[PDB]
């Protein structure tokens, strides 16, 4: 286990005299010190833990308990230091919600105008200079950076500097150029706003709000998550306002965990985040789907979790659907150990811990901030209303050939001009070539005569890997710039969910050599094949996604990587099953022949698992991976009798 | 061979330097006879000022340039107001050819409470010369000199100094019998007298720095007041 | 009542500015007389620096790298030629003309360009700007007409050529797209822009101030670093 991530206060041997800092980046540690910053790589343990940037929406796990339960963080209370700017005067401790930024607005601060609720995603502001001789003047930051910002600051610069701002007021000076002006910052102040406009409570107002209309400008403070880091520069309210600069942090908050136990005033020092959660941990407050084989074919039917038993991978979830008529909502049921594996994320209707929600056509906007048992999103508020509203109007923010290609297989609707047809025809011999010359084993394709562009590969589960025995379909097309560009893969899902971080069900599948995640003229199908027998069907399918090898031998990259070669068995099951029905025609006789021994095969694993160095990551098997492996398993054996494959 | 050739330009850049010598003295000159054709403008401002050419004149003309200017705002005391709105005037006269290179910031005070003196004439004097020390120290005209004027004052108002008593119980006759010593306070007119500098140059760091700060505001109330008085008067002067 | 005679000696000080224009102008005129006077110690230093009688190798290369403001502008492809610099003089404007002071940087042509002799013509606040004439603290540079270089051609240090691959929109057709990008050097000091363009104007005319007051008449306190980097 490490034990630092990002944005945590750490303290270490800077300059002999030991100085805070931030550390920016994670291994995926880089410190970043308070009085003067110097990024730099320190051993993690060396660095002396003091905080951690536990923010709201964020999953933790316990640090100090041998229960490895995850929750989800819903509120943070950060005390802090404040040092008073320019001096050593220090008051502490000081709670971060009565500190206040110095411009009035920041990027991403939400704002409502004329009735249009947007983002600043850019915006210029100035700053107001009180001189020595009395005058006040307003001063474009492009040149106020010049001067050698916040209330009360003081600066000196050239006169010459002044030849461009606003006298608002006082005697206007002579802008010699052998002396320098001394200045105080009065203020500061914002010129004009750029906004996105993302959506509203006909047409969206100019992208950019000048003062003339900015006074219409009203921020939405009630959306504040900046929430204190060291060295940010706040105005501190007296118990006078003044301006303060944070020395040091504690961060203690709720953490909402899965078995439902809402835990409050947490020092995030026992709470450490998590990077890489399962796609199927379901943390309280979620709303999730059935996804089973047979069950449930209402679409309408959804379910909100609210408690799962990590070693046990078995959540309970409640089950409702929207009533036909009217704004409400009926009860289907409280089943409760039903198999994570069984559930999938709502495709809509996802609402965490303060989040920003509109409403769909009164209060407009809020903070969803718990998820109802009643399956009823919190949060929609005008003014800390506190009204648990439904989902159902909120918005979140060998080598063979074959005459003709099957209709419905392979590629279609593609007529590109090649850059010379014979060339073409060329590189798919020198491809046809390499093909019969290779694939002794695993590996299998097949292509046609009407387009020889168009080609069907299958593909073979290594051993003592999740995706042991099993079977796999792939489309492909080669370019006809072909090999200036990587081919065109697709493979056929047979399934609903992600059997693989890389292969998706949508059908674009990807890999590191093809540059999708490189390619080159040189290469050939019989790499990319190899690869994808290689690669795409690792050992341990877990990794694979996006640099997820930074977890590797980690105690969560260990856990996420069983559970995740958990769900690929089930997936693989369920592939097969799916695969058994419906063969594709250009390859009906080849799915029977390998399955008549290689899904009994599999078949018996599984039994064999329900009761050894066997190669791959998967013990102990949880009672959700139980119950999923033997319904899917049942499935499995009836379609394998089906298909006229008796037991062999 | 190389440094003794750097050490031959290094001659010549002395014997420039005693050119530049002669181009300052020049300069001065010229800044005489500018002085002469200022004359009329310089005097014609003193004159609005104080009435002699069109509440009278402008009040309180030069204390007010004084604290508006930072350098010299800082040692007007509150006592050394009532004092200093009664300067008159100030010029900068020059050294007529053949005296040594100086300026004389002559201060007219009309007929005053405080001293009889018409005129105080802290003289400043500059050195056009290269010392054979480091004549490479020769950045300018430098300031480094000066000559003021003793001020006798009426009884009863001196600000320069300020009696500091103490008491001590007399052991036979038991009386509380009290002294007291003359100490030097805080005045802007301790301008006028600055600590006459030994010979062998023997000088408390304190004389060091307060003769430095006397050289600095005479160089500044040369260059930036009474030439451009009137830019300080008003505000419009930066004055750091 | 006061502020009427406040606006008068406002008026007089116009004047007095007016007054030492004139005498900033015969401060140029003893500038051009002691510029005679100094022909003998300068052409003394000349000859020196060149060895024409009884040089100083990298003499003004390094008077540029010993001051913060000259050494930030010279790069790695500005030693080869700046040391060829073997000679600074400012010619001061001849009387009648406007005031202007012609830091002639003679640069030695040899294998960079075929200017024999250059120049970065500088111009004075000869008289007060009439909207507001206190700014005339004296002669205050304002503007820099810059030379027109004749680069032998393989040497033009003020672009570089930058190639990437790229295809035609549509068409797809490769091609290696190049392009000249304006490279920061020295020597676009000569051709500075024509009146962060205005930053750089600034930062151009206080170096060639520095230039005037200081490198040239204390050139050699600064190759040997007595002097101050005022």
């Amino acid at each position: 286990q490490r034990l630092l991530f990002s944005h945590d206060l750490v303290s270490g041997r800077y300059r002999g005299s030991v100085h805070f800092g931030l550390v920016r980046l994670i291994h995926g540690v880089r410190v970043q010190w308070y009085p003067e910053g110097v990024k730099q790589h320190v051993k993690e343990t060396k660095l002396k833990l003091e905080d951690r940037s536990v923010v709201p929406r964020d999953v933790v796990r316990h640090m100090r308990s041998t229960d490895s339960q995850c929750g989800t963080v819903i509120d943070v209370n950060i005390d802090c230091a404040v040092k008073l700017i320019g001096t050593n005067c220090i008051i502490y401790p000081v709670n971060s919600k009565d500190l206040q930024h110095i411009w009035p607005f920041m990027y991403g601060d939400y704002i409502a105008y004329d009735c249009w609720l947007g983002k600043v995603y850019d915006l210029k502001n100035q700053i107001i200079l009180k001189l020595s001789n009395g005058a006040r003047c307003s001063m474009n930051t492009e040149d106020g950076a010049k001067l050698y910002f916040y209330p009360g600051q003081v600066l000196i610069g050239p006169a010459k500097i002044f030849s461009s701002v606003q006298w608002l007021s006082g005697v206007k000076p002579v802008l010699s150029t052998k002396s320098k002006f001394r200045v105080v910052v009065e203020e500061v102040q914002v010129v004009e706003l750029k906004v996105t406009w993302i959506t509203k409570s006909v047409s969206p107002p100019p992208s950019v709000i000048t003062q003339e209309n900015l006074g219409r400008v009203k921020r939405l403070g009630c959306f504040d998550h900046a929430q204190r880091q060291l060295g940010e520069r706040c105005l501190y309210v007296f118990p006078d306002r003044v301006a303060v600069e944070v020395v040091t942090t504690m961060t203690s908050a709720d953490v909402m965990w899965q078995d439902g136990s809402v835990e409050c005033n947490i020092r995030s020092n026992d709470l450490f985040p998590v990077h890489h959660l399962d796609n199927n941990e379901f943390c309280p407050g979620d709303f999730v789907v059935d996804k089973r084989v047979q069950s449930c074919p209402d679409p309408a039917v959804y379910g909100v979790v609210q408690s799962g038993d990590h070693i046990g991978r078995t959540c309970m979830v409640k089950w409702f659907k929207l009533r036909p008529s009217g704004d409400d909502v009926e009860l289907i049921g409280e089943e409760e150990d039903v198999s994570v594996y069984d559930i999938a994320d709502h495709p809509d209707f996802r609402f965490r811990t303060t989040d920003i929600v509109i409403r769909i056509g009164e209060p407009s906007v809020g903070q969803v901030a718990r998820v109802d048992v009643s399956s009823k999103v919190e949060v929609v508020w005008a003014d800390n209303s506190k009204t648990i509203i439904l989902p159902q109007h909120l918005y979140n923010i060998v080598f063979s050939v074959l005459e003709f290609a099957p209709s419905n297989h392979s590629f279609k609707k593609i007529e590109f001009q090649p850059p010379e047809a014979k060339k073409f025809f060329s590189t798919v011999r020198k491809e046809m070539a390499l093909l019969a010359t290779s694939l002794p084993e695993g590996i299998m394709v097949k292509t046609f005569e009407d387009r020889m562009d168009l080609f069907s590969a299958l593909i073979k589960g290594p051993t003592r890997t999740p995706y042991e025995d099993g079977l796999y379909l792939f489309d492909i097309q080669l370019p006809n710039i072909y090999p200036a560009v990587p081919p065109h893969f697709c493979y056929l899902s047979q399934c609903s969910g992600r059997l693989n971080p890389n292969l998706y069900d949508n059908g674009k599948v990807k890999v590191s050599l093809l540059g999708t995640w490189r390619w080159t003229s040189k290469s050939s199908l019989l790499q990319v094949l190899i690869s994808i027998q290689g690669l795409i069907l690792v050992n341990e399918p877990y990794y694979n996604e996006a640099g997820f090898d930074s977890d590797r031998g980690l105690q969560e990259g260990y856990e996420n990587s069983r559970c995740y070669n958990e769900m690929a068995l089930i997936r693989v099951v369920q592939s097969m099953t799916q695969l058994v029905r419906r063969p594709p025609e250009v390859f009906e006789q080849e799915i029977r022949q390998h399955f008549s021994t290689g899904g009994w095969r599999l078949v018996n694993r599984i039994e064999s698992w329900l009761e050894p160095d066997i190669g791959f990551p998967l013990f102990p098997l949880s009672k959700g991976f139980i119950k999923s492996i033997r319904g899917v398993l049942t499935q499995f054996r009836a379609a394998l009798l089906e298909a006229g494959m008796p037991e062999c | 061979v190389v440094k003794r050739r750097v050490n031959a330009l290094k001659n010549l850049q002395v014997k420039c330097a005693q050119i530049e010598a002669k181009f300052y003295e020049e300069v001065h000159d010229l800044e005489r006879k500018y002085a002469v054709l200022y004359q009329p403008l310089f005097d014609k401002r003193f004159e609005i000022i104080n009435a002699i050419y069109e509440p009278k004149g402008i009040p309180e003309f030069w204390l007010t340039v004084f604290k508006n200017v930072d350098l010299l705002s800082d040692m007007v005391q509150e006592h050394d107001e009532p004092i200093l709105k009664h300067l008159k005037d100030i010029k900068v006269k020059f050294s007529d050819a053949g005296q040594p290179m100086s300026f004389v910031l002559e201060f007219h005070f009309e007929p005053n409470e405080y001293f009889t003196n018409e005129v105080l004439t802290k003289t400043y004097r500059m050195r056009s010369e290269p010392d054979d020390s480091d004549p490479f120290s020769f950045d300018g005209p430098e300031i480094m000199g000066c000559t003021g004027c003793q001020i006798d004052w009426k009884k009863g108002k001196n600000v320069t100094l300020k009696t500091i008593k103490k008491k001590q119980k007399h052991k036979g006759r038991g009386t509380v019998r009290t002294v007291t010593k003359t100490v030097s306070n805080d005045s802007f007119f301790n301008f006028f007298a600055p600590p006459e500098v030994p010979e062998s140059g023997d000088l408390d760091d304190d004389a060091e720095a307060i003769l430095a700060a006397d050289f600095e505001i005479g160089h500044f109330l040369r260059e930036r007041i009474i030439p451009r008085s009137v830019l300080y008067f008003t505000g419009e002067a930066i004055e750091d």
